[PDB]
RNA sequence: CACAGGGAUAACUGGCUUGUGGCGGCCAAGCGUUCAUAGCGACGUCGCUUUUUGAUCCUUCGAUGUCGGCUCUUCCUAUCAUACCGAAGCAGAAUUCGGUAAGCGUUGGAUUGUUCACCCACUAAUAGGGAACGUGAGCUGGGUUUAGACCGUCGUGAGACAGGUUAGUUUUACCCUACUGAUGAACUCGUCGCAAUGGUAAUUCAGCUUAGUACGAGAGGAACCGCUGAUUCAGAUAAUUGGUUUUUGCGGUUGUCCGACCGGGCAGUGCCGCGAAGCUACCAUCUGCUGGAUAAUGGCUGAACGCCUCUAAGUCAGAAUCCAU
RNA sequence: GCGGGUAAACGGCGGGAGUAACUAUGACUCUCUUAAGGUAGCCAAAUGCCUCGUCAUCUAAUUAGUGACGCGCAUGAAUGGAUUAACGAGAUUCCCACUGUCCCUAUCUACUAUCUAGCGAAACCACAGCCAAGGGAACGGGCUUGGCAAAAUCAGCGGGGAA
RNA sequence: ACAACCAACUUAGAACUGGUACGGACAGGGGGAAUCUGACUGUCUAAUUAAAACAUAGCAUU
RNA sequence: AACGCGGGGUUAAGGUGCCGGAGUGGACGCUCAUCAGACACCACAAAAGGCGUUAGUACAUCUUGACAGCAGGACGGUGGCCAUGGAAGUCGGAAUCCGCUAAGGACUGUGUAACAACUCACCUGCCGAAUGUACUAGCCCUGAAAAUGGAUGGCGCUCAAGC
RNA sequence: GUGAAGCCAGAGGAAACUCUGGUGGAGGCUCGCAGCGGUUCUGACGUGCAAAUCGAUCGUCAAAUCUGAGCAUGGGGGCGAA
């Protein structure tokens, strides 16, 4: 699970489906649970821009499909801010899969990549366009 | 049986008596442990809440994600015109606890203040001191100076009567707010005399707090009405299908105890409630007669704190005004009061002093673009008005 | 299906009992390379508990609403995690056992009415229970389930089944008390105070540094302090962002009516876009203290008992404990 | 009574033991009994108890669903078997769309509730109404022992009155 | 074969135009892959059961 | 202990610190519980264990002097007999006799390519009246964990107001 | 809305019967208003407006459709798409 990550509005909870922005041949993850999810009586397990999640692939190829992979949430749809003050969204909520290390399955980002995700996973920032 | 899932309970029972407040002024409980070896000082202050503005800062925090970058913060606003101190009240111990031995009154008490003890002040007669005053003439003050030197010979702990000039303010009010202010530092003979010396003078809060301090803010919170479990205890709602409301909670009870019990979530008053929250930084204190007193070394233009088109439902802060990092307890036009912090503080979040780089005055009444009508004008350029 | 009754008599709570169920102790053959007692542990034997099921029939049959789930509060400890300690077949790391300990937590889902269970996953941990097998004038009605209906087996039949299936009305509070809030006579009316008593609150994790260092042949690999965040909880607040729109504020637009235009009515808010104010969201922001006394343990001095010994007199330190602030 | 017919009359439709160049099973056989011993089909089906049967598929996870299998407690041929386009306010599973069902609640409108003028019931009621423990008809409002305990009241509320 | 006179509506084509909007209110089907079951339309427990129950045509028997 | 309505006296069972009428009555002991105990029926407890009090058995010292707290000695055949480059008491096993000393074994362990120094049994010597072992049973303690807050009846009680 | 027989015309072929535009207006067909009914909310109400109602949502809607008046069947009898 990501360390020094700030608060942040969370807008992907447990059961949404989010596109893939990286090459591994998924379409899209279907987010199961959260990594630093704590314990609350009803409450979803919910996740931001840059923090792990554990998610199967609904659509793609059959090889990726049917398993559970650790995956990375690069853009979000719900708008937040940072400390700097300014509410930001994306288009669309994507992600990445990775290893439980952290690393790509792909070698490429397709699309802008929110600045958390950057910051805390250097294989991203590094298979990442524009940031923010 | 148990119950099947375990759930921390809502709400907290250290603030159980969920009533409305007793009094409108908020109530200094406790004063900070008074040092001898300190130079005399006054406590605590008063003030009345404006509204909040937004403030850019470089934060200085090593080690932090944010540390030298601009960071966007809330604060509210405190006018703060000066008070007026007008009596003293000496204080002894006892077995039962502290209590007042005597107070000592001003010569001249303003319509201000004595409009606080009446209830029908237009159609009084205004005689709240008048046989008092006498006291300063006859026999040269003799019995104003015993009651000094009783206070200075029996009591230990003095404050002093000290009152609002609340005509400085925008409000409609005209009743001052009265309250006492401890003072800490030196021996019962000094405090006597600062507090003699201050009689019927005018004290400013630049002279009580300073910046990057931590204080406390006392107040009643805004007030809603009679609420429901669900709003006023955060429990959650019952499914769509539940007969006779879903706004409650289901079981109030178990069968043996045959009683209600103290802990469940009922409806009642919500809001209005005395409070005491601690830990807020000073940002700034800005000076009435400044004219830029919302001015930055890094934003010379010359502006008062005071949104374009005045604060909802406030007016102007026409007078010295606090910053106050973060929310207070208490809708506008409410009386707070400040007082100096109970604590120790050693982080560095504590310890930061604190540099403004820009202060928001945009418009509160709406999506506000613009911080002055200088600027409003230069970008709309000339309008049909301007003839 | 009916009537007269029965708590003389069953099904559900409670009561006695505890075989059975659960949880401990004593002994210690044996296991444990070596060694009964680090940790297990036979034969035997002493118990505790009433979250099992039996046994009984004391209460209720002029009726105490019969399962489960949801919601909510509190209590218990036989402690899953968290605090501090002691022991190991404890080099480090990870574990195991035990002590003081119930302050604080103990989750999101697939299948099933479930209880129970088992899987997926997160987590510090996903401990076990009570409160009329807590909780139906709180809900719901999936289960049990009257009357309709189908099947299988049984019956000559009407019909039966602790077998499967489908459909099947969930009433009343305005009384008393309890609880949540809100007034208030009397002691002149006010202002400023005190504080008996009652309540009480915080919680856990992660990253950086320590440090690839202590310890290790090596694989590997802590920690104290400090710094920065986050989870759960609590109390507020609305500068900003988002939601809400009878501001029916402005604009657009359908039908119809006022002869057309302008300006309007009606369609219970005609509909649509934007929409200040107010309310409001871990959907937003802010804030959450330290003193004393201790438990287990670790000690000092020091007898009993010429020696020893943390204890007997005395005394130091010490836990998420207790009492206060 | 006797003797024939009749099942689209009511209805019924069986056990045991060996057996194929390793083996498993048993085509085949040996044997006991019936009126006849379940044929064509179909199935953990609204019919199977064991059972959440076994395999495959559907899911991250399926006591659900579907497709197969069948010594089927206890399927089966007008007590109708199997299939079946169309139809169904019938029961069930999944998929897309959709959404406040939910995460997790917030806000707005009308009418109530609310306060007032007028009018104005009923249910129910031994007496009544604060608890803790004890004993007691083994779950007290009253009894015993303790805690305690201050007029008169309003809006809510669903613990108790075994209402 | 053209001109004149008379008469409603229905359809089609083009340009321009604005808020990329136009069945602008109102009115107004969600759909698909399957399983069990009754063929279908129809009928019944008025006041808890609308169903797979009853009926039905067809088939068969007496 | 059985009952008509009354007065006086005396008792029973049970009580006399206060509630509560009557004793902070008298005598001799026991018990300190960070879960004291105090309830005939009766309303909870056992096997097992612990240095407080008493008791039964046996033992040591009896001045020739106990346990605890101390210095010193283990001579001399003795390379004994088997074993060996080499282990003379201290690799391997069966066995340790004594002429001069209150006491010293072919030796209790240490050391060691063989040794030696060192150590123990024991005692002349410092001292100085009570000592060790195993049991028996009184009180107390551990064993002794449940759910609203709580009951020797309550308060409280410790040279008892407990036994 | 769909568009059954019957009918007109035109295309093929060799025949016989194929095909294509139209016409037509059948069906215990279909969407849907009134009527009739009463599925779900297990909604309102549940000392009600009401001893069965109210709202939304639903079934059917050209014929086993809905309905008036007159008449018949009368209690172990009637009547019953049960
Ligand atoms: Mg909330
Ligand atoms: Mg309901
Ligand atoms: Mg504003
Ligand atoms: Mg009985
Ligand atoms: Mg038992
Ligand atoms: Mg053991
Ligand atoms: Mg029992
Ligand atoms: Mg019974
Ligand atoms: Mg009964
Ligand atoms: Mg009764
Ligand atoms: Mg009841
Ligand atoms: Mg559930
Ligand atoms: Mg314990
Ligand atoms: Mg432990
Ligand atoms: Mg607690
Ligand atoms: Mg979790
Ligand atoms: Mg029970
Ligand atoms: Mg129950
Ligand atoms: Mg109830
Ligand atoms: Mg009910
Ligand atoms: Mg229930
Ligand atoms: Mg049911
Ligand atoms: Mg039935
Ligand atoms: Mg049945
Ligand atoms: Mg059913
Ligand atoms: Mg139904
Ligand atoms: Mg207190
Ligand atoms: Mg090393
Ligand atoms: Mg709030
Ligand atoms: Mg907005
Ligand atoms: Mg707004
Ligand atoms: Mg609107
Ligand atoms: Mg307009
Ligand atoms: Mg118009
Ligand atoms: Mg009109
Ligand atoms: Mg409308
Ligand atoms: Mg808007
Ligand atoms: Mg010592
Ligand atoms: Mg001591
Ligand atoms: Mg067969
Ligand atoms: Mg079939
Ligand atoms: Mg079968
Ligand atoms: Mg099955
Ligand atoms: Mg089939
Ligand atoms: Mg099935
Ligand atoms: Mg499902
Ligand atoms: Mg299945
Ligand atoms: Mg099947
Ligand atoms: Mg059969
Ligand atoms: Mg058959
Ligand atoms: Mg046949
Ligand atoms: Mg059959
Ligand atoms: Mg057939
Ligand atoms: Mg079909
Ligand atoms: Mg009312
Ligand atoms: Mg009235
Ligand atoms: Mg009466
Ligand atoms: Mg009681
Ligand atoms: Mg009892
Ligand atoms: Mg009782
Ligand atoms: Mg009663
Ligand atoms: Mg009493
Ligand atoms: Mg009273
Ligand atoms: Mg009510
Ligand atoms: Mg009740
Ligand atoms: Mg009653
Ligand atoms: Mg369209
Ligand atoms: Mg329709
Ligand atoms: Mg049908
Ligand atoms: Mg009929
Ligand atoms: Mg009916
Ligand atoms: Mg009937
Ligand atoms: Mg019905
Ligand atoms: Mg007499
Ligand atoms: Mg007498
Ligand atoms: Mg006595
Ligand atoms: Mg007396
Ligand atoms: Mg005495
Ligand atoms: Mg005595
Ligand atoms: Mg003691
Ligand atoms: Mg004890
Ligand atoms: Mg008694
Ligand atoms: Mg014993
Ligand atoms: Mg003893
Ligand atoms: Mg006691
Ligand atoms: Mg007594
Ligand atoms: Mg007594
Ligand atoms: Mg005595
Ligand atoms: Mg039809
Ligand atoms: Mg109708
Ligand atoms: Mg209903
Ligand atoms: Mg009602
Ligand atoms: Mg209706
Ligand atoms: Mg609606």
């Amino acid at each position: 699970a990501p360390g020094g990550k700030l608060k942040m509005t969370l807008g992907l909870p447990v059961g949404a489906i989010m596109n893939c922005a990286d090459n591994s041949g998924a379409r899209n993850l279907y987010i199961i649970a959260v990594k630093g999810a704590g314990a609350r009586l009803n409450r979803l397990p919910a996740g931001g821009v840059g923090d792990m999640v554990m998610a199967t692939v609904k659509k793609g190829k059959p090889e990726l499909r049917k398993k559970v992979h650790p995956a990375v949430i690069v853009r979000q749809a719900k708008p937040w801010k940072r400390f700097d003050g300014v509410f930001l969204y994306f288009e669309d909520n994507a992600g990445v899969i990775v290893n439980p290390k952290g690393e790509m399955k792909g070698s490429a980002i397709t699309g802008p990549v929110g600045k958390e995700a950057a910051e805390l996973w250097p294989r991203i920032a590094s298979n990442a366009g524009v940031v923010m | 049986s148990h119950r099947k899932y375990e759930a921390p309970r809502h709400g907290s029972l250290a603030f159980l008596p969920r009533k409305r407040a007793a009094r409108h002024r908020g109530r200094v409980k406790s004063f900070p442990k008074d040092d001898p070896k300190k130079p005399v000082h006054l406590t605590a202050a008063m003030g009345y809440k404006a509204g909040m503005t937004t403030i850019v800062r470089d934060l200085d925090r090593p080690g932090a994600k944010a540390h030298k970058k601009e960071v966007v913060e809330a604060v509210t606003i405190i006018d703060c015109p000066p008070m007026v101190v007008v009596g003293l009240v000496g204080y002894i111990e006892t077995p039962r606890g502290l209590r007042s031995l005597t107070t000592v009154w001003a010569e001249h008490l303003s319509d201000e203040v004595k409009r606080r003890f009446y209830k029908n002040w237009y159609k009084s007669k205004k005689k709240a001191f008048t046989k008092y005053a006498k006291k300063y003439a006859e026999n040269n003050g003799a019995s104003i100076t015993r009651e000094l030197e009783r206070i200075k010979k029996y009591c230990t702990v003095v404050r002093v009567l000290a009152h609002t000039q609340i005509r400085k303010t925008p409000l409609k009010q005209k009743k001052a707010h009265l309250m006492e202010i401890q003072i800490n530092g030196g021996s019962v003979a000094d405090k006597v005399e600062f507090g003699r010396s201050l009689f019927e003078k005018p004290v400013t809060i630049d002279t009580i707090f300073e910046k990057d301090e931590m204080i406390d803010v006392i107040a009643v919170t805004k007030g809603h009405g009679f609420v429901g479990v669900t709003a006023r205890w955060g429990t959650k709602k019952l499914p769509r299908k539940t007969h006779k409301g879903l706004r409650k909670v289901a079981c109030i009870g178990a069968w043996h105890p045959s009683h209600v019990q103290w802990t469940v979530a009922r409806a009642g008053q919500m809001g209005y409630h005395h409070r005491t929250s601690v830990n807020h930084k000073i940002y700034r204190i800005g000076k009435g007669d400044d004219e830029a007193n919302a001015s930055t070394e890094t934003d010379l233009t010359k502006k008062k704190i005071t949104p374009m088109g005045g604060f909802v439902r406030y007016g102007e802060v026409n007078n010295d005004y606090v910053m106050i990092k973060g929310s207070v307890p208490g809708v506008k036009k409410r009386i707070m009061t400040l007082r100096k912090s109970l604590f120790t503080h050693t982080s560095r979040k504590a310890l930061e002093k604190v540099e403004l780089k820009w202060i928001d005055t945009s418009s509160e009444f709406g999506h506000g673009a613009f911080q002055t009508a200088a600027e409003k004008k230069q970008f709309m350029g000339t309008l049909k008005k301007d003839l």
